[PDB]
């Protein structure tokens, strides 16, 4: 079992200029505004279809997720696979309040239904399940229809599904508790607490049969019994109500019989302190999961204190007499955090729960409550929110460093800054669905308007104009800052129980959980869980695994003495060519130099304590290595359909690519902070901690392996950072044409859907190349059995390693240049081979082509041969090539090469021949003679030297420049010019010709 | 289906080699000639034109060769320095080049025996041109593939570096406004910097991409002209940053562009390289078609004369010179 302890959050970058078209929908129920009503904190959930694990199944990789504030809700279909049209709905029941958990999705072998439950409605929709909406498997990925698409057309307004909550016995005032579910003969139940403290039940009819909505009340009462959280389970014809209530009891209700049937009291699991008993429980939270397997259900109970929180799982068991009792599994305990949402899956035994610190900050982590021998949560890392303060270097513009860090991928949402636009201009006017382009125009302007407007005398010093162009941009950044930490509140967590997909539902944008690997793991985990790492896990030697945690401990003593100039020292050496080592020992000798708390003499103790050093650099080397042999083998065009569409919306291409980034930022810190340390091992090494060989090997083969990690992963991050660029139409049209001359362009133009969206090279050559192998590697990993169900944690770990195997840009089939080749990208091109080459060793001719094809497009012919003429005579190839360029003009140049052709023919004597038979036409033409005569010499052909001079003669005659045919010596051949002329001319006529004069 | 009458070249001078790069000389040297530059594979050629328009004692053209420089290496582009004068009393040859082994070569001479040149190194990646970025001529500025804009001197010393997001295609100083440099990005994104902040002022954007050049006009120091892709670009500032006029120059890929440095309406731009004979077009910002389109069947290099209403463009050991009819 790997033990995927930490989690890493992944950004589902909404990078869509167009808000997804959120079809607005207003519902007037008949109920009176209630000015002064208690206002909902905004809540957020998730659904899951079921079959979605299945391959086959139309709900792969399907969910729907919905955020809900104080009258509006706002659900979203998304698909992995396919990107869904119409795939948005706003929902506006005006005058009515949406209750915090009120929304709850039930799904039947023919339609979904939305049950929404508000502050004095309770509705409920019907849309289409996704199986049923598609008869026909011959259907283009561009137009398969979410299903939203046909909300527009239910009735609203009927009365069965929307119903208004009578005032007596009616429902309790500020109370959030409430659950919703379908019977087993299709009714829609609503239920909620009761102002009597009991459960009130709202029964709707079934959506085809007419009948009247039946309310029942539930009752065992003050306000000590009213629940808190209500959650249910439907067993086979009835609906098991469970209510946590503010009196800490835990209490069974049938909905069928109308009793309650089992009153558990909470605080007996609860180190109990006298004071909790005489507060209310306002803060504890009810979930419940049914391992259908197993008929077990399982209820993960959560209990807030004032001083601790508490974890409680309990198993349900019932006796042969229909009494029914809470099994104690585990009980955990929590920090001071203020818990937001928990679920719990049954198929990994995880309790996943987010919190909110003592600094407002989002805290994500989850547990084994049954393997749980430690108490200790696994943590999750969660991006963390946009620095305050951005450092500007005294060479790099204010405008250029504010533009890049704004319009980075993964830092600011399109609504933080189009919000910062509508307060900076004061002004009402409607702001359309600007592009990114337009929008970083619109920033750009408006800014500078604010500068312009803030430079009040004419002559300003430069230092002065600068100091108001950075506290302008600073005054945009941080307004757009509080917006996207407006919009980065947690609502909700929703796990997937099948395929293992845990999601952060975030106010303003969508984040996936990925699995992190066992290298980023232990250098990211806190130093007070560190010393804690089953040493198990990390290698079979208990010492390599405690020197390998001895090492990340100090690689992390030397990054957290790493100040801002240092990083952007190493950050500015990679951009510029220098020698990271150099580099890393100049950072070291800083260090050394501020010394101050005598974190160096710490790190030589910590040192001391591991026994084989090198061979933890070996390892952490190893694993944070992707260089592949060439054994990629090619596909074979039999893959199945219905693999062609998984994990390519822009959704999955976000996220992966998103995890490509943050594993290349990761291990570039790493590397660095390894170069760090081997330099340090090297000042170290004299005074005898390490032998002389062992330092021979760290200084020859560790620390140059390391600056090449380093490189290779600023290189994959700057990819993944940089954005391309939009390319109009008729350019593409007229590169595929120019390539089709080079025949690089076997696929089909299959309408290259227009890519509105932002996406970094990387994304683009995930979306082009990197997905059509992704059938491949799953057929090859023993995936011949298509009942295995899909593992989010798997497949996005391997999607990730391979495409960071292509990303390592060592891939054999080569196809990032030969498109950016293809584009008129050029550029990135050009910089991509350049920062390449010195360290990867596979597709060096292929990286030559694709360069020599920059350089011919440059207008740099020659570097265009040495490149071409390294990426392979092939020489006399490519001089052929010119040659025949050359000689389409009409010819001193065509000579000259052909004379170094001549030189470097080693294969093509035909094409030799075939040039110079052009360039004595060319010069005779011309009227040069004894150029093309020498050009004829030349010719290695059997017999043109005789068709060549009948030409010759011909033409000379009719030049009439007979004296100088006179004056030229005739060969050896004399007798045989003599007699061709002859011949000829005595078998013509005399009228027309004087060649007998 | 009109068929486009390839204009033949008015004047046309034959060379010993191809002519990779062609510049006239936009400054004053004191003769009553105006001289040329251009670079082959392996030279660089300085010459001196008279035509008819400026002298009825010429009769077509008269092209004398003052100086032959060994290069070694393909020149790519060709900077002329303002110090340049043939003055007898002290004549002065200054020029900068760009090759192929990404070096920058600063040539000197007095048209007697005395010639020097100087190899500034520092590139990593290939020179796409290269200006002086001086009123004085003291400084040479230069962009490339290492995605650089440098300041060199003329010791060899590089005295600023701005970081570009992509290739440098085409630099240029601005004419009148001193410390402005305006830099040209193969993405389509036009930057001008101040050489004395070593700030970026303003930043212009193509619609349509690569961006393959770049050109001031001398006449309208507002008006910026590109091409990128297959069409002409034409911005004017201080307005917007949006292209004023955009319409298409060749059918397949424009390349160089160039300000007339007579008429501020005028500018030719020249056809890739390529599958067809590389067009040149001739432009009016009046007309929506190309005055003249002249077909040089091979050709690298765009320059304008500075009095005259007339352009080279170098092709195949030839150098095909067009006249605008004004």
């Amino acid at each position: 079992v790997n033990l995927e302890r930490s989690y890493m959050e992944l950004i589902g970058a909404e990078r869509e200029t167009s808000r997804r078209n959120f079809r607005d929908l207003s519902l007037r129920p008949d109920v009176n505004l209630v000015i002064g009503g208690p206002k909902y904190a905004d809540c957020a959930g998730g659904y899951c279809y079921s079959e979605s694990s299945s391959l086959l199944s139309a709900t792969r990789n399907r969910f729907l997720h919905w955020t809900s504030y104080a009258d509006t809700l706002e659900l979203v279909e998304i698909s992995l696979d396919i990107n869904l049209v119409n795939n948005a709905v706003r929902l506006r029941i005006l005058n009515c309040s949406i209750l915090p958990g009120g929304v709850h999705i039930c799904e039947t072998p023919n339609n979904i239904v939305v049950l929404i439950l508000t502050n004095q409605t309770v509705h409920r929709l019907i849309l289409p399940h996704p199986s049923r909406m598609y008869r026909s498997e011959i259907i283009s990925d561009s137009h398969i229809q979410s299903i939203f698409t046909d909300i527009g057309k239910t009735n609203f307004h009927d009365p069965s599904n929307t119903y208004v909550i009578p005032a007596i016995p009616g429902r309790a005032p500020n109370t959030t508790a409430s659950t919703a579910w379908l019977s087993s003969d299709g009714e829609a139940l609503f239920a909620l607490p009761s102002i009597s403290g009991g459960i009130l039940v709202i029964k709707m009819p079934p959506h085809d049969m007419e009948g009247l909505v039946t309310i029942a009340e539930l009752k065992q009462q003050g306000p000590a019994h009213l629940p808190v959280s209500l959650a249910v389970h439907t067993l086979d014809h009835d609906s098991y109500l469970f209510a946590l209530c503010q009196d800490h009891k835990l209490r069974m209700w049938s909905y069928k019989d109308q009793m309650c049937l089992m009153v558990a009291d909470m605080l007996e699991y609860v180190p109990v302190s006298k004071d909790i008993r005489q507060t209310a429980g306002t803060g504890h939270k009810l979930r419940l999961a049914f391992s259908e397997t197993l008929g077990i259900l399982y209820l993960g109970v959560y209990l807030h204190t004032p001083k601790q929180g508490q974890f409680c799982v309990f198993q349900l068991m019932c006796a042969e007499s229909n009494r029914y009792s809470l099994d104690h599994i585990s009980s955990i305990f929590t920090n001071q955090e203020t818990l937001i949402d928990f679920t719990f899956t049954l198929t990994s035994m995880d309790i996943w729960a987010l919190w909110l610190d003592d600094d407002n900050q989002t805290v994500v982590k989850h547990i084994n409550f049954e393997e749980n021998q430690a108490g200790q949560w696994n943590p999750v890392f969660v991006n963390p929110l946009p620095e305050d303060d951005l450092a500007i270097s005294d060479e790099q513009e204010p405008q250029e460093a504010y533009l890049e860090c704004l319009f980075a991928p993964g830092r600011f949402t399109i609504a933080a800054v189009q919000k910062a636009i509508q307060i900076l201009r004061k002004g009402s006017g409607r702001v359309l669905d600007l592009s990114w382009e337009e929008l970083r125009k619109d920033v750009t302007l408006t800014v500078e308007n604010e500068i312009q407007n803030a430079v009040i005398d004419y002559d300003v010093s430069q230092e002065e104009f600068r100091q108001i162009n950075i506290e302008n941009w600073c005054k945009f950044y941080t307004c757009c800052l509080q917006y996207q930490e407006t919009l980065s509140r947690p609502l909700a967590l929703l796990v997937h129980p099948d395929t293992n997909m845990v999601c952060l539902l975030r106010k303003g944008f969508l984040s996936f959980l990925a699995p992190c690997s066992l290298v980023e793991h232990l250098y990211l985990v806190p130093a007070e869980h560190l010393l804690t790492v089953d040493e198990s896990v990390i290698s079979d030697d208990i010492d390599a695994a405690s020197d390998i945690v001895n090492l990340i401990q100090c690689l992390r003593m030397i990054a957290d003495y790493i100040s801002e100039d240092m990083a952007y020292l190493m950050e500015s050496a990679c951009c510029h060519l220098q020698s990271p080592e150099r580099v890393a020992e100049q950072i070291l000798e800083d260090l050394i130099a501020n010394d101050i708390d005598n974190i160096m003499e710490n790190i030589q103790n910590k040192l001391q304590d591991t026994r084989n050093p090198i061979r933890a650099i070996g390892f952490l080397l190893q694993n944070m290595d992707y260089e592949t042999n060439a054994d990629m083998e090619q596909p074979q065009p039999n893959t199945r359909l219905n693999l062609s569409t998984l994990y390519g919306s822009i959704t999955a291409s976000s996220v992966v690519c998103q995890a490509i980034c943050k594993i290349s930022a990761t291990r570039f810190l790493i590397c660095r902070d390894l170069l760090i340390l081997q330099h340090l091992l090297l000042r170290l090494g004299d005074m005898a901690l390490i032998g002389a060989g062992q330092l021979l090997h760290s200084q020859q083969e560790l620390i140059p392996r390391a600056a090449q990690l380093l490189l290779s992963y600023y290189m994959i991050r700057w990819g993944s950072q940089c954005l391309a660029c939009a390319v109009p139409v008729d350019i593409l049209e007229s590169n595929l044409q120019h390539l089709s001359v080079l025949e690089l362009s076997d696929s089909q133009v299959e309408k290259r859907r227009y890519t509105s969206g932002i996406q970094t090279i990387v994304e683009l050559f995930f979306e082009d190349v990197a997905r059509k192998h992704f059938p491949h590697v799953f057929i090859q990993s023993g995936a011949s059995q298509l009942q295995e169900p899909l593992n989010w944690s798997d497949l996005i770990k391997r999607i990730t390693n391979y495409l960071l195997q292509l990303l390592w840009p060592s891939n054999p089939n080569f196809q990032f240049a030969e498109c950016l080749m293809r584009n008129c990208q050029y550029t990135q091109l050009q910089e991509y081979v350049r920062l390449l080459l010195p360290w990867c060793q596979v597709n060096v001719g292929s990286c030559h082509f694709m360069l020599a094809q920059c350089y011919l497009v440059a207008g740099e012919g020659h570097k265009a041969l040495d490149c071409f003429s390294q990426a392979a005579s092939p020489r006399l190839q490519y001089y052929n090539r010119v040659l025949r360029l050359l000689e389409d003009v009409g010819p001193e140049l065509v000579i000259q090469l052909a004379t170094i052709a001549i030189g470097e023919a080693s294969d093509d004597w035909r094409s030799q021949a075939a040039l110079r038979t052009r360039i004595f036409k060319h010069h005779l033409d011309m009227g040069h003679n004894n150029q093309a005569y020498d050009a004829l010499t030349q010719i290695p052909d059997p017999s043109r030297q005789l068709d060549c001079l009948r030409q010759l003669v011909v033409v000379l005659c009719e030049r009439s420049q007979l004296q100088d045919l006179v004056e030229f010596p005739y060969v050896n051949l004399h007798n045989e010019v003599v007699g061709i002329i002859e011949s000829r001319a005595r078998a013509v006529d005399l009228m027309t010709h004087n060649y007998y004069e | 289906m009109k068929q486009d009458s390839a204009s033949n070249a008015t004047y046309t001078v034959d060379c010993e080699d191809y002519v990779h790069v062609v510049e006239f000389n936009p400054f004053d040297s004191g003769e009553a000639g105006s001289l040329l530059a251009y670079g082959g594979i392996s030279y660089v050629v300085i010459a001196s034109c008279r035509f008819q328009e400026e002298d009825s004692t010429v009769e077509g053209i008269e092209f004398k060769t003052l100086k032959t420089f060994h290069h070694g290496e393909r020149v790519v582009a060709i900077a002329w320095s303002p110090e340049t004068r043939c003055d007898a009393l002290l004549p002065l040859l200054r020029f900068a080049t760009a090759a192929g082994d990404k070096k920058i070569r600063i040539f000197t001479s007095d048209f007697q025996d005395k010639n020097e040149y100087k190899v500034i190194e520092g590139h990593s990646g290939y020179i796409n041109d290269l200006v002086f970025c001086s009123p004085e001529g003291t400084d040479i500025a230069s962009v490339g593939d290492d995605h650089t804009c440098r300041i060199w001197d003329l010791d060899g010393k590089q005295i600023a570096m701005f970081i570009l997001r992509s290739p440098g295609m085409s630099v240029a100083w601005h004419p009148e406004g001193a410390f402005k440099l305006m830099v040209a990005e193969k993405t389509g994104t036009i930057r001008f910097y101040d050489l004395t902040t070593h700030q970026a002022i303003l930043s212009l954007e193509s619609v349509q991409v690569p961006l393959m050049s770049a050109d001031w006009c001398v006449r309208n120091t507002l008006r910026i002209g590109a091409v990128a892709g297959n069409d002409w670009i034409i911005w004017e500032m201080p307005r917007s940053s949006y292209p004023q006029d955009n319409k298409p120059a060749h059918a397949d890929r424009a390349r160089m562009f160039r300000w007339s440095k007579c008429n501020e309406n005028v500018f030719a731009t020249t056809g890739y390289p390529g599958k067809m004979k590389s067009q040149i077009a001739i432009h009016h910002l009046a007309h929506p078609q190309p005055i003249l389109i002249g077909t040089a069947p091979v050709g690298s290099g765009l320059s304008w004369h500075r009095r005259l209403p007339l352009c080279v463009v170098g092709g195949y050991r030839k150098l095909f010179f067009w006249l605008t009819e004004m």
